[PDB]
Order: C-alpha cells, then sequence, then structure tokens
C-alpha cells in the first residue's frame, strides 16, 4: 500500500470555494480532553488510501 | 507602516498572509509563520509573489479563494483626518491563495 496520499475525514466545518487547510490539529465529537492526541470520539483528521 | 498579516491564529497553527513593502519592491508571502512583528529592524512555503501628506488607501477583500487588493494615492492638504470628497480606489491584485482569514494586524 502507498500511504503517501491522504484524505481528510474530519473538519469542524464545510470548506468554502477553492478553501485550502492542510492544518492537522485533533477533531473532537465526544466531550473528551483531548489536547492534541486521539482518543474516545476524538480523531486524527487525516486517513489514507493505502 | 510597512505591511499586514492575515489568518486566525496569524502565527504558528494555520496558514496566514504576510505583505511587506520595502521601497525597492512589494514581497508578498503564504506560510505557517512565526515571523518578525517589526520590519523596522531592516533600516509554509504555500505560496509567494514579488513587484502626513500622502493619503494611501487600499480596500482587502477576500472571495472564492482570491484576495483582491484596491488602492489609491492623493495628496491632501489639511492633514488632520480623512478629507471630506470622493476619489475612487483602482485594482492592483488578485492572489489566488484560498486562506480563511478572520483576524489581521498592522506592521509598522
Ligand atoms: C475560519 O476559521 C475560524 C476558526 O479560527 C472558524 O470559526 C470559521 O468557522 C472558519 N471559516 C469557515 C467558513 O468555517
Amino acid at each position: 500500500g502507498n500511504y503517501n496520499y491522504l484524505y481528510r475525514l474530519f473538519r469542524k466545518s464545510n470548506l468554502k470555494p477553492f478553501e485550502r487547510d492542510i492544518s492537522t490539529e485533533i477533531y473532537q465529537a465526544g466531550s473528551t480532553p483531548c489536547n492534541g492526541v486521539k482518543g474516545f470520539n476524538c480523531y486524527f483528521p487525516l486517513q489514507s488510501y493505502g | 507602516i510597512r505591511g499586514w498579516i492575515f489568518g486566525t491564529t496569524l502565527d504558528s497553527k494555520t496558514q496566514s498572509l504576510l505583505i511587506v513593502n520595502n521601497a525597492t519592491n512589494v514581497v508578498i508571502k503564504v506560510c505557517e509563520f512565526q515571523f518578525c512583528n517589526d520590519p523596522f529592524l531592516g533600516v509554509n512555503c504555500t505560496f509567494e509573489y514579488v513587484s502626513f501628506k500622502n493619503l494611501r488607501e487600499f480596500v482587502f477583500k477576500n472571495i472564492d479563494g482570491y484576495f483582491k487588493i484596491y488602492s489609491k494615492h492623493t495628496p491632501i492638504n489639511l492633514v488632520r483626518d480623512l478629507p471630506q470628497g470622493f476619489s475612487a480606489l483602482e485594482p492592483l491584485v488578485d492572489l489566488p491563495i484560498g486562506i480563511n482569514i478572520t483576524r489581521f494586524q498592522t506592521l509598522l
């Protein structure tokens, strides 16, 4: 598998037309105090096709 | 007055714009910056571009991923504040940069 191609699975809001946003800050769906790591309903925003 | 910064956090966590004028050129760049806050000291890589009597006027707006700049220069007799009258800003430049801006700051 080639993991050098990624897509963002989560963001706090939808992109506007031609908006670009590469910052990998953790997405929180639970009440979790994640502070920059994966956890209970708390997610690293990028995933790969492999 | 020598430039402006635009973005959300302005520093580290996101892309932000830098505009600088040094009288020899205008330098324009877009990075996850941690840059100098005072270009008077002169006396990541997502985009880059280069090119009281004076009232200098500008308009900045971001639409569909393009950052528009318009401008005008005029001499003014009463330097006290923005002089009553009319004069329209011509376009300058239209940067294809795609960034979310919520905040800005001026550079002295
Ligand atoms: C731009 O970023 C801010 C957070 O810094 C956010 O509140 C805002 O919703 C973003 N813009 C859009 C269209 O989501």
